C-alpha cells in the first residue's frame, strides 16, 4: 500500500497528477509485453495497472477482450505472470503496480494464498472485477493481512451509502470510473476520507487528463487506449514501442497542468 | 437484500459493482409482485389459456413390462414452444412490464430458450435481441430462424469460444449499459441472486401439479422424480414442491458426454471444483488454473458449464442425489420411448429417461413409483439422432 | 347398413365387392362401441392423459388491434403429435383392437396423419405400414424419419402420380386382401361409409370444447367458427356441435393455390365436379374426361384431389360457407401470427387464419366474435417459408 | 346382350368352355392394339374384356396398373376407346364384347347416356369395377334400357344374400373370382338361376381353363396372362404377336376339354 501513499505525496509537493496506464500481461507476448512495460515507465507512466489473462472477461470490452486472446495464444498464464511481476519489480523498486483480476483466479488456489503471493511478489494492490462491495469481506480482509491495497470501483450510478463503504474499505486509490456530478462524487469522496480518486472512465487524449486533475481527481487511468496502439501496431514492434512512448510523454506533460 | 442470496455457501451476487442496482430493483420488484394476487392472477391466464397448463402426467404402459417399477412422464414436451421453458419466460416477461421496461435482452445455448425469449417478447411486446456463440447459431438454424420470424434480434457471439458461455458473457455487458430499459431474462436457476429463487418459482408450478396429479391416480407420493440437469430449472422447478416431503428422493442427471474418464462431459456438480463465475460462486467445468471450460454434451441443451446453487446446496445437505448419464445410454432412452410409448423425446430430457431405465433394468423385482420431468419434445433432434443413427 | 351412408347425394360405398363385407364389420363395431361406455371411458382417458385434451382457447391479443372483431384461436397445435389429426387415430386404434385386429394400414400426404398413426400403433401395440406417394417421401424426410422411429413400416407408392392419390389406392387394394388381419386407419372425413361418420364422431371433441369454452369466457356463441378444409376432418370436428345452433355461422377454407382462374389450385368443394371415387360420390379435381387429377397447394396437408360428403353437402343447403385463400395470403397469415402473437401456425392452419384476417380487414368497424381451429403447429413448415422468404 | 345368350348356346352343344382374353384397349398403342385384338380372335378367343384406361384403377394391380400407363403414355383416351370399339365390331360382328370400367368414366358424362353410346357402338357388357351390388341401380337400370348386359363379380368371401343379388342383377355372364367351395359357389349359382359363371381368378395355363370347365364354370377369363406378354415382348411386336396366338390357342384348346 505503501507504493501509493508516498506516489501521491511526491506528486502534490510538484502539484501534479498522476497517469496511469493499463495492459495486459504477456501481449502481444512475454518479452515483447515486458519491452511495453519498460517503455511505458520510461515514458512517464507514475503507476500500472496490470491484467492477468482470463478467460471470460464479463466486465471487460473488446479490445481489452482480443487483449487476453492474443496472451492466451502466446500461451501466458496466470503463474508466468506472476514471474514477470517479479521481474519488473526488480527493476522498478518504487512504482505502484496494481492488479486488475477476476474473482475465479483469485479463489481458485485459496483466497489469502492468492494475496501472499501477491505480497511475495511485490505487488501493491489488487482489483477484482466482479466482486462488488457487498461480497469483499473475504477479499478485503486477506488484502490488508498482506499489506494489499483493495482497490474497489465507484460507478456512475453510486449512491451515497455506496460512497460510504468505498471510502471505507478502499485503500491505495478510488477507481472513478464513468458508464456510457464527478466534482461532487470526488468532494464526496473526499469529504468520506476515501483514497485519492484516480478518473478511469475514458481517457484517451492529454485534454481529459487536464480536465481529471481539474475536476479533483489525483490523476487518470488510461484504460484501453494503450492496447489500441498495441494493436494498430502489432505489425510493427518498433513502430509500436515509438507510438507507446509518444502517448505517455503526451498524457504525462498533460497531468502537470 | 430482502432475500437471502445463498443456499449454504453457493450463490451470491459475484457481479461488476454497476449492476447491483440493477439485481436490486429486481429483487424488490418480485417480492412485491409475488404478494400481488392481480399478477399471481395475470401469470396463472397466460400458463392457462396460452402456454397450455396443466401439462398431463402419463402413466407409461410398455416400457416397465416384466418389471415392478410404475413410470409416469410429466410432459412438458406438451407446453407451447415444445418445453418448460416457457414456463419462467412469461413471469419474467410480465415482470419486466411491472417495472416498465420494454426490452429484453437473452441468452440462449440450444434455441429453447432464445426462442422461449421472442415468443413471450412477441406477444407481451416488448423488443427483443438474443446473444447466442456464433458456433451454436451455425448449427441452430431451424431455432435461430424461428427467433427471427417471431421478430427477436439475433446476435452471434465470435469471442471466446463463440459458445453459451461467451453468449452468457456479452448479455451481462449489455445489460450493464441498458439496464434501465432493459431486463435481461436469463435462461436457467444460475447466476446472480436474485435468478436461482426468480426462476424456481416461476418454474415450481411442475412440481405442485405433479404432486396433485400423482395423488390422484396412485393416491400416493412417488418414490422418486429424475429430471435432467444442465443449469437447473426443470429440475428445480420439478423438486420445488417436494423437498419437505422427505420419504421422496429427488434426482438430477447431468450429461456424462464421452463418459466422465474421457475428460468430455459436462457434469460440474459431481465432476467440477466451486469457482466464482457468472455472478455466482458454485460448482464448474475450468482448468486447473481456474480458465473457465465448456459442457461437452450430445444434448445441445445441457451446454451450461456449472449448475444453479440450490443444487449445489441440496446435494451437500444429502437431499438429493445427483448421477450422469452418458450420450450412449442417452440416445438408447430416446429410441426406446419412441418405439414403446410414441413421444420423441428431447435428448435433453433422454438423459433422466435413461436414468429411470437404469433403476428399473438393475433392480426388476423392486417396486417403485417413479416420475420423470419430460422437459421437452425431440423434433429438433430428429436430424442429429439420425445421423448419429 | 345400420346407419345412412349419404348425405343428401354425396356419401355411398363405391368399393369392388370385395371389400362390403370389411366396411359392414367396421360400421357394426363402432355402432357397438359408440354404446360402450368401457369404451367411451377408455378413449376419453387417452385422449387427456396421453394427447393433452382438453386444448386451450387462446383470445388474440395483438392482431386484432384497431378492429371490433374478437378472435379465439382453438389450439390443436398443443396436441401431442403436433395437430388434430391424433384425436380420432386413437380411436380408430381402439376400434380396431375391439375387432381383434393386429395390424394397421395408413395413407399420408403430408406425413401428419403417418406420424399419428405410427405413434397410436406403437402405443397401443398394433404392426403399421404406411403408403406415401414417392413424391412425398421424397420431400417429407422429416416426418418419415420420425414414423420410422417410431416402428411404422413406410412404403413410397411409385404408380400414377406418386402423390396421397395413389396411395390411397394403395391403402385400398391392401385392405383387400387383408382386411381379416388389418384395420385401414384413413387419414380424413372422406371414403367409403363409414368413414365419414367415424372420423367425424372422433374429431367432435374440438367443437364440443370450443362451444363450452367460449360460453365460459364470452358468455355466448361465437358469431361464425373458420377452419381449413382439406378433406375435411378438423373442418368436421370444429363445426359438429354448433350445426344446431343456426345464428352460428360455419366457414370452411380450401386452398386456392396460384388463384383458381390458374387452375393450380385444390378447391374441388367450390371448383370441381361431382364424381365417384376413394369409395364416395363427391365433388373432386378431375379432367373434362373424367381422370383424376391432383390438388395443388403450398400447404402439404391440403393435397386430399376431394373432399368428405358431409362438407359437399353442408354447402348444397347453405349451412355452411366455403371460401378459398391463396398461397401469397396463407403466407402472410404465418407471418402475422409468428410476429404478433408468437404462435407458428402449420401453413395448412394458415388458410384458415388467412381468412379471418379479411373478414376483420374489410370491415373493421363491424363487431364480430370468430373462432379459428388452428390444426397443426408450423415447425414442420419453417424451412418452406424459410427458402419462400 | 343377345352375343352371349347365343355364344354360350354354341359352346354347349360343342361340350366346350368359353376362353376370354383381357386386354387394355390401346396398350401399348392404338394400332398396335387393334393388331393385338384381331389376333386374339384369330387365335380363338371365345369373347373380349377390355379395358378403358382409367387414372385411379384403385381395384387393379400393377401389371394391369403399367397397361393404363403405357395406353396413357400413348395419348389414348375414352373417346379414342369408343372409336377403336366401332372398328373392332364392324370387323368381328359375333364376338360378344364386355368392358371393365371404373365408376367415374361412366359417371362423367351421365350414366344413360354412356350405356347409349355402349349400346350404340355395340358393346355387350359392362362390368363396373367400383360399384358393390348394393349401389348399382341407377347402373343395372340404364344398361337394361340399352340392352347391355350389367355384369357382376362374384368374390371368394361371398355370401347367400350375394349369391341371391348376383344372380338375379346381372345377366351375360356371372364374374367369379378368387382372392389370393366353388363347386359350391358353381352350384348355388345355377340354383338360383345366375348367369354362366366364368372363372376369372388366375387362369394363365391351359391346365387350369379344363379344371374350371371341369368345376362347372361355362369357361374362365384370362385376367393379366395376356397383359404379361405384350409387357415381355414390348421389344419384338412381331414376337409380341407370334406368342400371343400361341398363348390363346393352347388355351382354347384346353376349353374344348
Ligand atoms: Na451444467
Ligand atoms: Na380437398
Amino acid at each position: 500500500m505503501e507504493r501509493y501513499e508516498n506516489l501521491f505525496a511526491q506528486l502534490n509537493d510538484r502539484r501534479e497528477g498522476a497517469f496511469v496506464p493499463f495492459v495486459t500481461l504477456g501481449d502481444p507476448g512475454i518479452e515483447q509485453s515486458l519491452k511495453i512495460i519498460d517503455t511505458l515507465i520510461d515514458a512517464g507512466a507514475d503507476a500500472l495497472e496490470l491484467g492477468v489473462p482470463f478467460s471470460d472477461p464479463l466486465a471487460d470490452g473488446p479490445t481489452i477482450q482480443n487483449a487476453n486472446l492474443r496472451a492466451f495464444a502466446a500461451g501466458v498464464t496466470p503463474a508466468q505472470c506472476f514471474e514477470m511481476l517479479a521481474l519488473i519489480r526488480e527493476k522498478h523498486p518504487t512504482i505502484p503496480i496494481g492488479l486488475l483480476m477476476y474473482a475465479n483466479l483469485v479463489f481458485n488456489n485459496g483466497i489469502d494464498a492468492f494475496y501472499a503471493r501477491c505480497e511475495q511478489v511485490g505487488v501493491d494492490s489488487v482489483l477484482v472485477a466482479d466482486v462488488p462491495v457487498e461480497e469483499s469481506a473475504p477479499f478485503r480482509q486477506a488484502a490488508l493481512r498482506h499489506n494489499i491495497a483493495p482497490i474497489f470501483i465507484c460507478p456512475p450510478n453510486a449512491d451515497d451509502d455506496l460512497l460510504r463503504q468505498v471510502a471505507s474499505y478502499g485503500r491505495g486509490y478510488t477507481y472513478l470510473l464513468s458508464r456510457s456530478p464527478l466534482h461532487h462524487l470526488i468532494e464526496k469522496l473526499k469529504e468520506y476520507h476515501a483514497a485519492p480518486a484516480l478518473q478511469g472512465f475514458g481517457i484517451s487524449s492529454p485534454e481529459q487528463v487536464s480536465a481529471a486533475v481539474r475536476a479533483g481527481a489525483a490523476g487518470a487511468i488510461s484504460g484501453s487506449a494503450i492496447v489500441k496502439i498495441i494493436e494498430k501496431n502489432l505489425a510493427s514492434p518498433k513502430q509500436m514501442l515509438a507510438e507507446l512512448r509518444s502517448f505517455v510523454s503526451a498524457m504525462k506533460a498533460a497531468s502537470r497542468a | 437484500t430482502l432475500l437471502n442470496p445463498y443456499f449454504g455457501e453457493f450463490g451470491g451476487m459475484y457481479v461488476p459493482q454497476i449492476l447491483m442496482p440493477a439485481l436490486n430493483q429486481l429483487e424488490e420488484a418480485f417480492v412485491r409482485a409475488q404478494k400481488d394476487p392481480e399478477f399471481q392472477a395475470q401469470f396463472a391466464d397466460l400458463l392457462k389459456n396460452y402456454a397450455g397448463r396443466p401439462t398431463a402426467l402419463t402413466k407409461c404402459q410398455n416400457i416397465t413390462a416384466g418389471t415392478r417399477t410404475t413410470l409416469y412422464l410429466k410432459r412438458e414436451d406438451l407446453l407451447h414452444g415444445g418445453a418448460h421453458t416457457t414456463n419462467q419466460v412469461l413471469g419474467q416477461a410480465l415482470l419486466a412490464k411491472r417495472m416498465g421496461k420494454s426490452e429484453i435482452i437473452a441468452e440462449t445455448g440450444a434455441g429453447q430458450h432464445g426462442v422461449a425469449s421472442a415468443l413471450a417478447s412477441a406477444l407481451l411486446g416488448l423488443k427483443c435481441r438474443i446473444y447466442m456463440g456464433a458456433k451454436d447459431v451455425e448449427r441452430q438454424s431451424p431455432n435461430v430462424f424461428r427467433m427471427r420470424l417471431m421478430g427477436a434480434e439475433v446476435i452471434p457471439v465470435h469471442s471466446g469460444s463463440a459458445t453459451l458461455k461467451d453468449a452468457c458473457n456479452e448479455a451481462l455487458r449489455d445489460w450493464s449499459g441498458s439496464y434501465e430499459t432493459a431486463h435481461y431474462m436469463l435462461g436457467t436457476a444460475a447466476g446472480p441472486h436474485p435468478y436461482p429463487t426468480i426462476v424456481r418459482e416461476f418454474q415450481r408450478m411442475i412440481g405442485e401439479e405433479t404432486k396433485a396429479q400423482i395423488l390422484d391416480k396412485e393416491g400416493r407420493l412417488p418414490d422418486a422424480v429424475i429430471a435432467c440437469v444442465g443449469g437447473g430449472s426443470n429440475a428445480i422447478g420439478m423438486f420445488a414442491d417436494f423437498i419437505n416431503d422427505t420419504s421422496v428422493g429427488l434426482i438430477g442427471v447431468e450429461p456424462g458426454g464421452h463418459g466422465i474418464e474421457t475428460g468430455e462431459h459436462g457434469a460440474p456438480l459431481k465432476h467440477g471444483r466451486v469457482g466464482i463465475y457468472f455472478g455466482m460462486k458454485a460448482p464448474m467445468m475450468q482448468t486447473a488454473d481456474g480458465q473457465i471450460e465448456e459442457s461437452y454434451s450430445i444434448s445441445a441443451g445441457l451446454d451450461f458449464p456449472s449448475v444453479g446453487p440450490q443444487h449445489a446446496y441440496l446435494n451437500s445437505i444429502g437431499r438429493a442425489d445427483y448421477v450422469s448419464i452418458t450420450d450412449d445410454e442417452a440416445l438408447e432412452a430416446f429410441k426406446t420411448l419412441c418405439r414403446h410409448e410414441g413421444i420423441i423425446p428431447a435428448l435433453e430430457s433422454s438423459h433422466a429417461l435413461a436414468h429411470a431405465l437404469k433403476m428399473m433394468r438393475e433392480q426388476p423385482e423392486k417396486e417403485q413409483l417413479l416420475v420423470v420431468n419430460l422437459s421437452g419434445r425431440g423434433d429438433k433432434d430428429i436430424f442429429t439422432v439420425h445421423d448419429i443413427l
